[PDB]
DNA sequence: ATCAATATCCACCTGCAGATACTACCAAAAGTGTATTTGGAAACTGCTCCATCAAAAGGCATGTTCAGCTGGATTCCAGCTGAACATGCCTTTTGATGGAGCAGTTTCCAAATACACTTTTGGTAGTATCTGCAGGTGGATATTGAT
DNA sequence: ATCAATATCCACCTGCAGATACTACCAAAAGTGTATTTGGAAACTGCTCCATCAAAAGGCATGTTCAGCTGGAATCCAGCTGAACATGCCTTTTGATGGAGCAGTTTCCAAATACACTTTTGGTAGTATCTGCAGGTGGATATTGAT
C-alpha cells in the first residue's frame, strides 16, 4: 500500500510542516500533539500514532480487548461511573477543542469561519470580485 | 400584428458583465445560452414535481428545489450551487 | 516513521495526421448542403408527400448527422486499434453499434 | 420522385468525417457501411419529426419538430431554438 | 416604491418570470415562495460558471468575443460540465484535438 | 392498515382468462405485470402532456393519446394498437 | 406470448421466467423494453459459434 | 463499523457470473476489475437510493426508493412494487 | 483416471447457469458490502430485506450484461480469454467512463 | 471403430406452499343529472417565407498510376489457466426477544391563492453606428524527406 | 548531419457585417394590498418490522498439483490504400417571381368542470380448500475421451 499522508493536520484540520505517521496515512502538527513534540529533537525510528498503537498493543485482537476492559473496569471500582470512559481516551488520537453544535445553533447570529474560528455578523465578508479586483477594469 | 418572444439574453448580459467586464459575446452563442437555461430549468423543475409526487404533497418549495439540485448535479457543482441557493433565500426571507 | 510532511513525395501518412489536425481545429460542415437535402427531401417524402422544410430545419438536421457520425467514428477507431490495427473496416462500426446498443 | 441521392454522401465527404473523428487509415467496404447507418438514423429521426409536424395539422417542417424529435432519442440539440 | 423579488434577493435572474414558469407549466398544484428564489439562484450560479469558463478560452484564444467554439472547449475541458452535458450537442463548436498515441509516427 | 393499495391485478386476470383459458399466473408474474402496466401508462401520459403543452392547448384528448401511441411504439405494435384504440371510441360514442 | 412460452415448457402457471423469455424473442416488444429488469427472469441461452469445440 | 467485507464477493461468484454471460475461457486479473465495477455501481445507486429516504424524512430504505433510484439512471426494474 | 478436456466443463457450466434464475452472489456477504457502502453517506440507517434484494437484483443484472459486451471485445480481437483491458474498452464505448 | 464413465433427462410418487373462491363488508369510488363557463373550432385575411428558374464560375469530385507499408498467415514456445482433490469454514435457518420507527388521528395555524391597480421593465422597429473580425498578402519559420 | 522544398503561422491592412444603443414606445406583467381556504407541522399512539443473538448442518470456498492449450513474438509476403495530377462538372451565389400556407382576429357553441346522491365493487381478512409443483428415486441414454 504505497500511500501517501493527508496536506492536513489530523487534529487542527489546517496546514502546515506535519510529523507523519508511516502505517496511516495521518500527519499531525508539532504541538497539536499529547505530549507536544520539540521540532528539533524528534526521535528517529517508527512514529505511530495513538491509534496505530492501540493496535499493535492489543495485536488488532479485540478479544484481548474484552479482556483488558474488562480487568480496567474492574480495577476502577471507585469511580465505576466513569470507567469505559476513562478507558477510551486511550484509543484516540488528540483533537482540538470546538464547541458542539447544540451550543452554537443556540445563537442565530453566531456562524462558525473558515477554519472554525468565531463570527458575529460584524464581519463585512472576504471579497468575492476583489479577486475580480485583483484584475479591476 | 406578431407577438413577443421573451427570452434570457439581457439577464445572461449581465452575468458576463460581471464575470469577464470587458468581453462581449455572438449572438450563436447567446442562442447557445439561452437553450442551456431553459433545459436545465426544465430538469429541475421535472424532478421536483417528481419528488412532490413521490411523498403526496401538493406544493413545490426551497426543499424540493435543493433535493432536486442534489440529485441532479454532479460533485461540487451541488455544494456551490446549494450554498448559493442558500444564501440567496436566507437574503431574502430577511428581509 | 516517514515525516514527509525527384517529384517531391510525402510519405503515405504524413498528410492523413496533417488533415487530422486541420479538421479537429475547424468547426464548419463537412457535406455539401445540396445533397443532403436532396436526400432528406426524398426520405420525407416517402413517408408523407407534399411536404415543405423551413431552411434552419434542414440546417439542425445536418448538424445532429454529422455529430453522430464523428461520434461514432471515434469509437469505431478505438475498436480498430482494440484489436492492433491502424485502419477500420466494417467488423469495427459493427462492434461500435453493437455495444452502445443501437442494433444489438 | 427524388429517387437515388444516396450516392450524394461522396467518398470524399466520408473521408473527412473519419479525419474528424481521428482515423488514420481507411478500409475500402466501409462507405457502403456508413451510408447504411446514415440512411437508417435519418429514417428513425425523420419519422418521429413528421409524425409531431402532423399531428400539429401543419404541411412544413419545423425546426422545433426535429429538435423535438431529437430530444425524444436522447439527443439533444442546442442552438436552434427551444 | 415598489422592490422587485430578484433586488430583493440580491440576484440578476429574475425570480417573478421564473414564478410564473412554475405556476403556468403543470409543475404541482401549488407553489412555494422560496422555490423561485432559490432556483434563479442556482440558474445564475450555473450561468457565470460556464461563461467564466468560456470567456478564459476565449482569451486565450486572442480574441474579444465568445463564439460556440469557446463555449464547447469550456464545456468539454471540464469534468463536471461534462458530466452535466455528456449527452448534448452544440451547434457548430467542432470538437477536442485529439490523435491517439498509436497512430503518431515514430 | 386503514389504507387500501389499488393495482390491476383484477383486470390483468380477465384479459388472461379470455386469451389462455385454462393458465393459471404465479404471483412474481402478477408483480411484473403490475409494473408494466403502470410504466407504459405514464409514459404514455406524459407523451401527450408535453405535445399538448407545446401546441398551446390546455386539454388531454383522443388525438394527443393518438399521437404518443405513435411516437412511443415501434411499428406493427403501433398499427394495431391505433387499431385498437379507434375501435373502442367508436364504440363508446355511438353508445 | 408468455402463455404460450409456458405451455411450450410443460407447465400450468405463469413465472417471470416466462415473462422474459416470451418479451426477449420479440423484436418489438424486446426495443420497447430493452431498458427494462425482470426480477428471477434469467438470461437467454446463447453461445457464440467460436467458443464451441473444434 | 464493518470493513473490507468487499472479497466477501467470492471469486466462484464472479465465474458463476461470467459462465451465465456465456464465457468460457477467464483471466487472472479480472476478478480486482469486477469488483471495481461493481462497488461502483453500487456506490452510484445507494447515494440515490438515501437522498429519497431522508427527503422522506425517514430512517428504513424503502424498497421503492431503490426502483426509484434505478430508473432515474435507465435502469427500470420490474417486480418489486411500482 | 477420467478427466476432461480443458474447457468441457465450461461449455457446461455456461449451459447449466444460462438454464437457472437463481441468484449466484451470496446474500449475506452482498448485504454486509451494501451496509459498509451506506455508511458513508448517512450513519444509522436501516434497510428493508426487499431493498436489499432489489440492489442484489439489479447489480448482478449488470455485471451480467458487462461481461456479454466484454466477451464481444475479447472475440473480436481473435482470441478467448477475456481480460481487463475488455472490460475497459466495452465501458469506454457504453458511455460509463 | 469400441467401450467405460459421467451427466442429463424421462418416468413416477408425494407433501406442501401457493393459488383459488366466498362471504363480509365496507369504505369508497364511480355513474347520473344539472347549471355554467370557457376553450377550442370556423371563416376571413394579410403577408411572409418557401419553391422554381437562371446563370456563371470556380472549387471540388473523379479517374489513373505507382509504390510503400500494412494486414494476414505460419511457426514456435513458454506460461498461464483449468480440472480434480482434500480440508475447513462460514453461510443458511429458524426461533425468540427488544424496541425503535413509521403510519394513523386531531388541531390549528401559517402560508399560498384570487382579485383589482398601477407603475416599471423588457422587447421590437427603425434607425443608427462603430468596431471587431474575416479576407488577402507577404515574410519567416518549422518540419519533412533523401542523401 | 545537410539541405532543399512545402505547409503553417504571424504581422499588416482593409472593408463590412454584426454587436451595442437609444428612442419611441409601449404593451405586458410583476409587485402591493386584502380576505379566504387549505394543506402541512406538531403531539400522541400503537403495532410492525428490523437488529441482535444462538446453534447446528452441510455446502461452498480455499489452497495444491499437474498438464495442455492458448496468447504472444518473429518472418514473410502479397495487396490494398495513399499521394499526386489532370479533367470536368455541379455546387454556390445572386436575384427575381409567384403563391401557398401560416398566424392573427372575431364569433360562438359543444364540452369539461363542479356538486350532490345513490349503488356497485373490489380489496383485505379470514377462512377455508385444494392441487401444481419441488424434491426425491431409478433407470435409460447421449456424449466424452482414451484407446
Ligand atoms: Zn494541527
Ligand atoms: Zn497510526
Amino acid at each position: 500500500i504505497d500511500f501517501e499522508n493527508e496536506d492536513f493536520c489530523s487534529a487542527c484540520n489546517q496546514s502546515g510542516s506535519f510529523l507523519c505517521c508511516d502505517t496511516c496515512p495521518k500527519s499531525f502538527h508539532f504541538l497539536c500533539l499529547d505530549p507536544p513534540i520539540d521540532p528539533n529533537n524528534l526521535p528517529k525510528g517508527d512514529w505511530h500514532c495513538n491509534e496505530c498503537k492501540f493496535k499493535i498493543f492489543i495485536n488488532n485482537s479485540m478479544a484481548t480487548l474484552k479482556k483488558i476492559e474488562s480487568n480496567f473496569i474492574k480495577q476502577n471500582n471507585n469511580v465505576k461511573i466513569f470507567a469505559k470512559l476513562l478507558f477510551n481516551i486511550d484509543s484516540h488520537n488528540p483533537k482540538q477543542f470546538q464547541l458542539p453544535n447544540y451550543i452554537k445553533e443556540t445563537f442565530p447570529a453566531v456562524k462558525t469561519g473558515s477554519r472554525g474560528q468565531y463570527s458575529d455578523e460584524n464581519d463585512k465578508i472576504p471579497l468575492t470580485d476583489r479577486q475580480l479586483f485583483n484584475t479591476s477594469y | 400584428k406578431r407577438s413577443r418572444k421573451e427570452s434570457y439574453s439581457v439577464y445572461v448580459y449581465k452575468v458576463l458583465k460581471q464575470v469577464h467586464p470587458d468581453t462581449g459575446i455572438s449572438s450563436k452563442a447567446m442562442g447557445i445560452m439561452n437553450s442551456f437555461v431553459n433545459d436545465i430549468f426544465e430538469r429541475i423543475a421535472g424532478e421536483a414535481s417528481r419528488l412532490a409526487h413521490y411523498n403526496k404533497r401538493s406544493t413545490i418549495t426551497s426543499r424540493e428545489i435543493q433535493t432536486a439540485v442534489r440529485l441532479l448535479l454532479p460533485g461540487e457543482l451541488a455544494k456551490h450551487a446549494v450554498s448559493e441557493g442558500t444564501k440567496a433565500v436566507t437574503k431574502y426571507t430577511s428581509a | 516513521a516517514r515525516t514527509k510532511q525527384k517529384p517531391h513525395r510525402y510519405r503515405p501518412g504524413t498528410v492523413a495526421l496533417r488533415e487530422i489536425r486541420r479538421y479537429q481545429k475547424s468547426t464548419e460542415l463537412l457535406i455539401r448542403k445540396l445533397p443532403f437535402q436532396r436526400l432528406v427531401r426524398e426520405i420525407a417524402q416517402d413517408f408523407k408527400t407534399d411536404l415543405r422544410f423551413q431552411s434552419s430545419a434542414v440546417m439542425a438536421l445536418q448538424e445532429a448527422c454529422e455529430a453522430y457520425l464523428v461520434g461514432l467514428f471515434e469509437d469505431t477507431n478505438l475498436c480498430a486499434i482494440h484489436a492492433k490495427r491502424v485502419t477500420i473496416m466494417p467488423k469495427d462500426i459493427q462492434l461500435a453499434r453493437r455495444i452502445r446498443g443501437e442494433r444489438a | 420522385v427524388l429517387r437515388d441521392n444516396i450516392q450524394g454522401i461522396t467518398k470524399p465527404a466520408i473521408r473527412r468525417l473519419a479525419r474528424r473523428g481521428g482515423v488514420k487509415r481507411i478500409s475500402g467496404l466501409i462507405y457502403e457501411e456508413t451510408r447504411g447507418v446514415l440512411k437508417v438514423f435519418l429514417e428513425n429521426v425523420i419519422r418521429d419529426a413528421v409524425t409531431y409536424t402532423e399531428h400539429a395539422k401543419r404541411k412544413t417542417v419545423t425546426a422545433m419538430d426535429v429538435v423535438y424529435a431529437l430530444k425524444r432519442q436522447g439527443r439533444t440539440l442546442y442552438g436552434f431554438g427551444g | 416604491k415598489a422592490k422587485t423579488r430578484s433586488s430583493r434577493a440580491g440576484l440578476q435572474f429574475p425570480v417573478g418570470r421564473v414564478h410564473r414558469l412554475l405556476r403556468k407549466g403543470n409543475y404541482s398544484e401549488r407553489v412555494g415562495a422560496g422555490a423561485p428564489v432559490y432556483l434563479a439562484a442556482v440558474l445564475e450560479y450555473l450561468t457565470a460558471e460556464i461563461l467564466e469558463l468560456a470567456g478564459n478560452a476565449a482569451r486565450d484564444n486572442k480574441k474579444t468575443r465568445i463564439i460556440p467554439r469557446h463555449l464547447q472547449l469550456a464545456i468539454r475541458n471540464d469534468e463536471e460540465l461534462n458530466k452535466l452535458l455528456g449527452r448534448v450537442t452544440i451547434a457548430q463548436g467542432g470538437v477536442l484535438p485529439n490523435i491517439q498515441a498509436v497512430l503518431l509516427p515514430k
